[PDB]
């Protein structure tokens, strides 16, 4: 197969263009690194979604004329609506709440706004737990204007707009990763225009000896193939050393509060086969086509 | 059939004259035939025409085994393997020694690796090209770079061993020395195409000398002279 | 004989005083309207100021409440929280506190805009009141002018009066040949029923006294026996009533006399015209061909 | 001589390499854009630091009956309270803030009360700094329930936690920016190599006939200066478009949150003289010595 | 002041024959000297010792101005303006015309164009190119490409015209049209050198002949063929 000749002919190529062999690996590693640095952000977003989705409670207010008069629902007008929508399909428990306890519970939560909010601003309500919080659209459409309900707060969906702030930065990181990739892919085409100049004396005689079209480009291709190997390795090494130096003062603070996903080093190597194949992807076919379209 | 090209005019436009008149020629297999052509008229394009690089735009070129105009991806290197070419430049490889310079054209064509050692003493130390073959070619003299250049062209006894200006920059005192090496291949009867414009150099042998003016063949004498 | 220009200038300023009093009636009505609207706009502005002060205290205390760490946006609650159970409760109370604060602020802004609009309305009301007071002063100025020229022509009329006469004019004894018969229409029968008081009645300046009469004094003193009331201004009696024609001859109408509506006498007919005479001279009955221009006539 | 001759040759060098010389611009643009972004977030953090308290403080308050009257600490209650708390070894010093100076700092910390917010609305505070703000919650509860103290306020312990993540983001941006910068050097070094390779004839032509050395590098440096100006221009346009594209939607709500300071385009224009300095002098330096040790 | 060269033993990497053994030549105004020998004589290093492309390890070099064995690099291109050397590639820009090449051959020093163009057509048609200077050099035939470098070699004052292989691989008949072109400027008075290896041109005008075989001046007589 003539493997030892290909083993030692590549060393002269590294000895020739010594001022670009580092730069190509640096630019490919930088281009693949922040592209890899977004899927774990999406991963921690969806994982931190689940730790809050498990405990969303439905809450629906009532009209004032059925709440300002009585705290406990003992009238039949509120009781008929109470006993009709509370056990249909997507229920486990329904908790009724009074009005006076619904005033000072905010005071027990914090001793602020104690003077600026009146007593007559807190309508009576219910607390309902649902089996599947994803299927919220059923009771959104099962609740219209009924004699006793004033408005529906649509459970607690204030979490999606809370976590929506990081989608913009993930999109920005993906966009600047894309522009770094479009500024990095053409260097692979530049390699073949600088490397063939370094070995003009042999490619001419190797053309006229009768060499194969399928085998004339392998010494121009295997080095570009192996260039993508250590580039993603130093990219994930840099990801290790940026995770272990600048995020321990931030992510560890939410650990004892139990509010985040708490990702680690294990799932980072899980996505490595999805990125190393992408790293060796554009290095191959672009280098194949640029020699066919120039040499 | 046999080695014969005729009606070959690539018709190079964007010029005052294409200098390609589709000349029909008939040359046998044997001794040395000299192409004493004027400069810039019919040397480089004519040499490239049988080199299977620029296809003719009229007619076709035939060799005894293959077809030049009709080809594919695999038909080209089989024609390319059976022709040896000698050029003006020495075109050595400075990063490697001399003993494997002639072997460099053997692992790239698909030969048995241990069998090269059964061929390299038969090729390298054949006729006056022994030397030592273990020196850096940079410090070697210029009078033996062309000796290994023609050794690279003759490694498996090919059919055509065409040469273009073997002397070139060399002084005429040693051109008769390398001619003596050139005629050794001519004694073997292999086909050689020797093209140069050197008055009173190759006129001693008085072999087949041909010449052209502007793409039209004007000299065809089998024992002519240059003038 | 010659005591005619004095009588005409005496009745002219009398009717001018009457028209000035008529303008004074709507003048006092206009300043009464200004006074009653100035009572309303200030009370409305005071109520607007009271509710603006109430909402100013309301926004003062909610501006104060945020100073003691009133973080009310909602995303910042994840820094304060330490359990997921606390965080959802904090956002749930946050959604109603932010709503109530927004309604308070919007109510204050709308009420402040309405108070500014009401203050601009009160400024325009003050401009209207000042303009009305200035206009009332302006229409009091000509009123006091007529009060000033009141007694001047009274002195001129009393300078001649019954005096400056010989006994020959006293020997000219003439109470009046024949008074009218009036509308015997039918609502004005009592105009000439008391005509024995006329034919020999002396003249008075702008008076409807039983014995002292002027041009319009005879008119209203007769017409109050009929029960019909007209303004005591014989120049405006030419402007009150429908324009009666010259062709139809029915009694109880009025008639402009002595040129440019200086005597709005009642319709007499029968080729005679019972007009008010001078001071002391009894009320004569001379035909319409005594003065000259007669102009149109109205219906009382 | 003058610039009237040399305007042709810059076009020829760009025309002969329309593919390699366009990689020159944007890989420098990323390197200067990350460094421009790091300065921006550092300046924003130092601007928004002034809103909150320091690392040793306890914002305490007073009741209204001693604050609206007797503005100086003269009454018996203020003198007793300003002497009881210093007896034990828990605090360092007490300050003096009353309603004369409780208005001007409030509008400074809350720049939306330029309307008639009234006077005598903010209570007296007399804030206290202490030694150890780690076991201080017992002190806060001890001051709670005192006859004369309304409430306390402490803004530490995962409240000033955003300053543990903004510096980390800036340091991460610096860490990738330095690697991108050192990757840029070993690509801009090949500018003169490919230029000498593609134009080998005339650079020998004035060499043998006699020309000044100082005029030989002039048709090579101006390309690097023009590419540097193009890179810094497309970089400062890049911040303009990336903020207004979707970063405004994640920052607009922060002003109603009043957690960060005010930032506009003029702040980005303030740092642009510092961004234009780098890029044109470093490139000139690294394009200078690469030819002294070449020819 | 009748400046020549002597000694110079430049061994460098491998000594063998270090440059030359000794040099005992003289210059002249209007001289024309051949040189004949094999390829191993190191004649390429002889001319490189003349334009200060190689510092001599012994002796000195001096061409009519100063001893150039010790001279600053700023003063190295100070004397190069009167020296013309000709080659085989001919140094031709395919993107520039003939007049463009002649203009570029003098534009680099920096002068006002009011006196540059006043002497261009005086030497354009002198060599044999009468017009057609706005033509692409590939469109120009191969018989006059060697004349363009000659034409741009006299844009300054001719003092020394160095020549190493001016004809190359060329037909002998079309070398006769250029062997008189340097003879015409030799009648002007400037000196000119020559470096070939064929013997057919030796017995033609019978000028000065020097031989060299591995740094050794084997035979030189400055007379005859």
């Amino acid at each position: 197969m003539r493997f030892g000749f290909l083993l030692n002919e590549v060393l002269t190529g590294f000895r020739r263009n010594v001022t670009m062999t580092i730069a190509m690996i640096l630019t490919t590693a930088i281009s693949v690194g922040l592209f890899g640095g977004g899927m774990l952000v999406v991963r921690l977003a969806d994982s931190s979604r689940a730790i809050y989705l498990d405990r969303v409670e439905s809450q629906v207010f009532l009209t004032e004329d059925v709440s300002a008069n009585d705290s406990s629902c003992d009238t039949t007008a509120c009781k008929a609506l109470r006993e009709k929508i509370e056990t249909r399909s997507d229920v486990k428990a329904v908790r009724f709440l009074n009005r006076q306890q619904a005033y000072d519970d905010a005071i027990r939560k914090f001793p602020q706004f104690k003077d600026v909010a009146g007593k007559d601003s807190f309508p009576a309500s219910f607390i309902v737990k649902l089996e599947n919080p994803e299927q919220h659209k059923d009771f959104d459409t099962a609740m219209k204007g009924q004699p006793g309900v004033l408005d529906v707060l649509n459970q607690k969906e204030l979490i999606d707009r809370l976590f929506a702030v990081l989608d913009g930065l993930s999109n920005a990181a993906f966009a600047v990763a894309l522009v770094q990739a479009i500024g990095a892919i053409l260097l692979i085409a530049n390699m073949v225009q600088v490397a063939a100049y370094t070995r003009r004396t042999e490619i001419g005689i190797m053309r006229l000896v009768g060499a194969s079209r399928w085998y004339t480009q392998l010494p121009f291709l295997v080095e570009a193939m192996l260039a993508a190997t250590m580039g993603v390795g130093i990219a994930v090494a840099g990801l290790m050393v940026v995770r272990a130096l600048f995020l321990e003062n931030a992510l560890n603070q939410f650990y004892q509060a139990n509010l985040i996903a708490k990702v680690d080093y294990a799932d980072i190597l899980f996505i490595t086969p999805w990125l190393l194949l992408l790293g060796v992807a554009m290095s191959g076919l672009t280098a194949y086509l640029t020699l066919r379209l120039y040499v | 059939m046999m080695i014969t090209l005729d009606h070959v005019t690539k018709q190079y436009k964007s010029s005052a004259r294409p200098a390609l008149d589709d000349i029909n020629v008939k040359i046998d297999k044997g001794e040395f035939v000299f192409l004493i052509g004027p400069s810039g008229s019919g040397k480089s394009t004519f040499m490239r025409l049988l080199l299977a690089a620029e296809t003719p735009t009229s007619g076709d070129v035939r060799v005894s085994k293959f077809h030049v105009n009709k080809l594919r991806g695999r038909h080209v290197p089989k024609l390319r393997q059976v022709i040896g070419c000698v050029f003006q430049d020495f075109r050595l490889l400075q990063q490697k020694t001399v003993y494997d310079n002639v072997a460099f054209a053997l692992e790239v064509i698909g030969k048995r690796t241990d069998a090269i050692n059964r061929v390299v003493p038969e090729v390298l130390e054949t006729v006056g090209l022994s030397g030592k073959a273990n020196r850096l070619p940079d410090e070697l003299s210029g009078g033996e770079q062309q000796r290994v250049a023609i050794a690279r062209a003759f490694v498996n006894r090919p059919l055509v061993l065409l040469a273009d200006e073997p002397t070139g920059n060399l002084d005429p005192e040693t051109s008769r020395d390398i001619m003596d090496l050139l005629e050794r291949i001519n004694r073997t009867g292999t086909t050689v195409l020797m093209a140069t414009h050197d008055h009173h150099i190759v006129d001693s042998m008085r072999q087949r000398v041909v010449e052209l003016s502007l793409g039209r063949l004007v000299r065809d004498e089998q024992r002519g002279v240059y003038g | 004989a010659k005591l005619n220009e004095l009588s005409r200038q005496a009745e002219q300023t009398t009717e001018a005083l009457h028209s000035a009093q008529l303008d004074l009636n709507e003048k006092l009505a206009a300043q009464r309207a200004a006074d009653q609207k100035l009572a309303d706009n200030r009370t409305a502005l005071d109520a607007a100021r009271a509710r603006l002060a109430t909402f100013q205290t309301a926004v003062n205390k909610v501006a104060a409440a945020t100073y003691m760490g009133g973080r009310t946006h909602g995303m910042d609650a994840i820094l304060t929280a330490e359990s997921p159970q606390l965080l959802i409760d904090r956002l749930s109370v946050q959604r109603v506190m932010a709503h109530q604060m927004s309604t308070q602020m919007a109510r204050f802004k709308a009420a402040g805009e309405q108070a500014v609009k009401a203050e601009q309305a009160a400024a325009k009301s003050a401009a209207d009141a000042r303009s009305a007071a200035e206009q009332a002063a302006a229409v009091r100025a000509n009123l006091q002018h007529k009060q000033s020229q009141l007694q001047v022509q009274i002195a001129v009329v009393k300078s001649q009066y019954v005096a400056l006469t010989p006994e020959e004019r006293t020997a000219l004894a003439d109470p009046g040949p024949v008074p009218a018969v009036a509308a015997i229409g039918g609502d004005r029968t009592a105009v000439v029923q008391a005509a024995l008081t006329q034919v020999g009645a002396p003249y008075a300046w702008g008076g409807a006294a039983p014995g002292g009469f002027d041009c319009s004094g005879l008119v209203m003193w007769a017409f109050q026996q009929a029960g019909i009331a007209l303004p005591h201004s014989s120049q405006a009696l030419a402007h009150g009533g429908q324009p009666v024609a010259l062709s139809d001859l029915q009694p109880g109408d009025v008639l402009t006399f002595y040129s440019d509506a200086s005597h709005a006498g009642i319709y007499i007919g029968d080729g005679l015209m019972v007009h008010s005479s001078t001071y002391g001279v009894p009320v004569r009955v001379v035909p319409m061909d005594s003065s000259g221009p007669i102009y149109d006539a109205r219906r009382y």
